[PDB]
């Protein structure tokens, strides 16, 4: 799901 | 709420998924619908540099110099024919009279057209400039 | 306030009774708004009283004494709010040290199929509950798809790697109760292109603005312009992006045409306006020529002949009046035509280089749901986002395997035991597993109920790895069906010396094509020893677990050796590389929601199953089978904190049917 982005803004 | 600098329009989505080549077919249809624009251009700023060329020299030789006679109340049996002629030529054009004359004002010759009117049949001559 | 983030901990709202707490005190709920206050300040207050020291049991006793009056005055309240909170295992959850040793006369008997972290929780909850519980697990260890790499002092997770924030986070609590080395990530990542030189600063936050703007624009086409079905198919979130780009592209190409279309309107009042400026020049030279003629004629001379050379004086100074007035508005109109030309539009709307910095974005959006974007649903992919938790990612420096290791100390695992058949009927069930090692073994374990937490790749698999007699009904079958199970590999690369930045925890790396834009996409670094996980996303996942260990190694020096230069990157001591979608015990890595699919098939799945009687024209029977996973628990979906909440909430469904509420 979302959570898991890298670099996340 | 659409982003700042994204455009998405109900109309232009729709267009876009309408078929399964149709977002392919639209961006050509805008790559050939400017490229036809660029052409244009390229022929019209040929053409126009065609007319630039006929221009070189402006109308520098064919310029006259200014004269500037100082405005005298009084006229002349000169001044009265010349005006009488001008009349003939420019109708009831009264600016173009007094820069004939060259010491007229536009209100003097206003002035003339009806003091004279009677004498120099001014009626007749307009008539004449009207046919 | 401390009662108030004790709430916030327990993912419960510190002013308002939940669902959960109407269904279990109505009495309260439904009466008046002060022995409300009491009740949430109760629940409130026995929260932080756990959460405040979690290695030991806190027991009603305990509550109570701690409480203050009025809230201590009513003994039954604080009774039932305890029980509830132990119950649904809100308190006494994970490892805690008892106070009341468990009673030897255990009630009631369960199977638990799979020793992943839902599992182990539920098994723990269960026998803190006096029920006979048994774990069949398939696999020669505990933990399922939490797998922790170890040789020597290489330690590397090949699973569940990431703590996603404590705050909410149950894991917090069993982070306090087990020795985990929670080590904060640094957020910081720098790209590096298919040549091995870092994006420029400047490009690299451009692209990811986009990125984040093309995000932020499916949402708007989905919420708002409601483009959620195309062709009765319903649309997915790579279709909405793709849409999206392509109305940009549009967008320059329309803006060009509307510059250049005025650029052809200037040029086309430039060429009316010389053509009248040549035609003038040509009426001037000819009535020059004419008062040159009328002036020749020398006085004296009649009055006419002298009126002919002042009309035609007059006449000329007028036609050069209008060709100097043409003249100036000629030399503006050329300096318009000058300002378009100095500032044209956007030539693209992406370059080729940026289409591959912004494909590494989409393959970070494909690692994190485990699946290509074309798979997700546009509206629901995100669905969970309300209940993500704050504070920093953290990583395990023992690695995660340590958490259901702890679990699973005094429970009954018989490990190499893979279930075939689950029977269930109104007077109980028999599960039939067989040895691993030896398939021809059979085991046969009566129970009162089974609970499933086989993962969502295992109940699609087809044909079926595990039979259900009778079969799951249709309402079951479908939700599998619709819902998406996604895959993702680790590529672990250990080495005797550290030639990375270690102050940098992560780098990515573009790919060359769109096609393979996940295959090895990105690079960890968070442990002590000298060692590099690559992820495989997207596309390559499925396509990379076809290929040798070798040639993927390879594959990954390369990438290295273009970054750090060859003399800097050595062969590997030990490498290892996961295959998830081919681990039969796992058919895949984590649930995502698929196009065709929403919450509501989590909760589906969630359902537990009723048998139809034995004897016709017998009483409804109670439910015999039970379902947990991380595919089973709708807010906290593919994570190891949504496994974990599933098993304690299937441990409290399951208590309460056959011990009683
Ligand atoms: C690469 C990867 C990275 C991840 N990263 C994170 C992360 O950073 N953070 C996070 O929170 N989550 C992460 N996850 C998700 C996390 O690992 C899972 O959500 C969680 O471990 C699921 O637990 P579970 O009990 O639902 O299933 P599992 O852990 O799969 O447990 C099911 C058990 O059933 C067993 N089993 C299967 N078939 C049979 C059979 N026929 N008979 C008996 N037993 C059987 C399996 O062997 C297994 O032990 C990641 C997952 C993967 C794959």
């Amino acid at each position: 799901p979302r959570s898991f982005l890298v670099r996340r803004r | 709420k659409p982003p700042k600098g994204m455009f998405l329009s109900q109309e232009d989505v729709e267009a876009v998924s309408a078929n399964a080549t149709a977002a392919t077919t639209v961006l050509r249809q805008l790559d050939m619908e400017l490229v036809s624009v660029k052409r244009q251009i390229q022929n019209i700023k040929q053409t126009n540099s065609a007319l630039k060329e006929k221009l070189d020299g402006g109308i520098e030789p064919y310029r006259l110099p200014e004269v500037i006679q100082k405005c005298n109340a009084r006229w002349t049996t000169e001044e009265q024919l010349l005006a009488v002629q001008a009349i003939r030529k420019y109708g009831r054009d009264f600016q173009a009279i007094s820069d004939v004359i060259g010491n007229k004002s536009v209100v003097q010759v206003k002035n003339f057209f009806v003091n004279y009117r009677r004498r120099f049949n001014i009626d007749e001559v307009l008539q004449e400039w009207e046919a | 306030s401390g009662v108030e983030g004790a709430a916030f901990q327990s993912r419960l709202p510190h002013d308002r009774m939940t669902s959960q707490e109407a269904a279990c005190f109505p009495d309260i709920i439904s009466g008046p708004q002060q022995t409300q206050k009491v009740f949430l300040f109760i629940r409130n207050r026995t929260l932080q009283l756990w959460l405040d020291n979690p290695k030991i049991q806190l027991t009603f006793e305990a509550t109570l004494q701690q409480l203050e009056a009025p809230y201590n005055s009513d003994t039954v309240l604080v009774h039932r709010v305890h029980s509830y909170l132990e119950r649904h295992g809100l308190i006494n959850f994970g490892i805690y040290k008892r106070i009341k040793p468990l009673p030897t006369k255990k009630t009631g008997k369960v199977i638990i199929i799979g020793s992943g972290v839902s599992g182990l929780a539920a098994a723990r909850q269960l026998q803190s509950f006096g029920m006979d519980v048994t774990l069949l697990e398939a696999r020669d260890r505990v933990g399922g798809r939490v797998a922790t790499f170890r040789k020597g002092n290489y330690v590397a997770d090949l699973g569940a790697m990431v703590v996603t924030g404590l705050g909410g986070n149950p894991m917090a609590v069993v982070s306090k109760q087990v020795n985990m080395e929670l080590a904060k990530i640094k957020q910081k990542c720098p790209l590096y292109e298919a040549n091995g030189q870092a994006v420029p600063k400047e490009k690299d936050e451009m692209v990811e603005q986009e990125f984040n703007r093309l995000l932020e624009a499916t949402s708007y086409l989905s919420h708002q312009l409601d483009f959620n079905v195309l062709n009765n198919k319903p649309v997915s979130l790579g279709q909405a992006l793709e849409v999206v780009i392509q109305l940009q592209e549009k967008h320059v190409k329309d803006e060009q045409i509307e510059h250049w279309k005025k650029i052809v309107k200037t040029q086309e009042e430039l060429k009316e306006l010389l053509n009248k400026m040549v035609n003038l020049k040509e009426k001037i030279k000819e009535l020059h020529q004419q008062y040159k003629e009328a002036s020749e004629v020398k006085p004296p001379r009649d009055i006419t002949a002298e009126f002919l050379v002042k009309s035609k004086h007059r006449d000329l100074t007028a036609l050069c009046k209008e060709y100097d007035e043409l003249a100036e508005t000629q030399g503006k109109l050329e300096e318009k035509l000058q300002e378009l030309e100095a500032n044209p539009p956007s030539d693209v709307y992406l370059s080729s280089r940026d289409r591959q910095i912004l494909d590494w974005h989409f393959a970070n959006l494909e690692f994190a749901n485990a699946t290509p974007l074309s798979t997700l649903s546009l509206k629901h992919w995100d669905q969970d986002d309300d209940f993500e938790f704050t504070g920093s990612h953290l990583t395990v420096r023992n690695g995660y395997s340590c958490v259901p290791v702890a679990l699973a100390e005094g429970l009954d695992i018989k490990l190499n035991t893979a279930v075939r058949q689950v029977r269930y009927t109104a007077s109980g069930c028999e599960v039939i597993a067989v040895n691993t090692r030896s398939t021809s073994q059979t085991f046969i374990y009566k129970c009162d109920a089974v609970l499933c937490t086989l993962p969502l790749g295992v109940l699609k698999q087809q044909p079926p790895a595990v039979q259900f007699v009778p079969p799951l009904p249709e309402w079951k079958t479908s939700a599998v069906q619709r819902m998406g199970f996604g895959n993702l590999n680790k590529v672990v690369l250990c080495f005797d010396r550290v030639f990375w930045d270690p102050s940098v925890n992560l780098f990515g790396h573009v790919g060359s094509t769109t096609a393979s834009r996940g295959e090895l996409f990105l690079f960890w670094n968070l442990y002590k020893a000298p060692i590099l996980l690559a992820l495989v996303a997207g596309e390559a996942a499925g396509i990379m677990e076809n290929i040798s260990d070798d040639v993927i190694v390879g594959r990954c020096l390369a990438i290295l050796k273009g970054i750090f230069g060859s003399s800097a990157v050595p062969q590997p001591k030990e490498t290892v590389v996961s295959r998830w979608r081919a681990d039969p015990w796992a058919r895949g890595s984590y649930s995502y929601v698929a196009a065709g699919s929403s919450g509501n098939d989590y909760d589906l799945m969630a359902q537990p199953i009723t048998p139809g009687p034995s004897i016709p024209g017998a009483p409804q029977p109670i439910p015999r089978l039970f379902f947990a996973g991380e595919h089973t628990i709708r807010n906290y979906p593919a994570t190891v904190h949504g496994a974990l909440l599933s098993g304690l909430r299937e441990a409290g469904r399951i208590a309460d049917q056959f011990l009683g509420a």
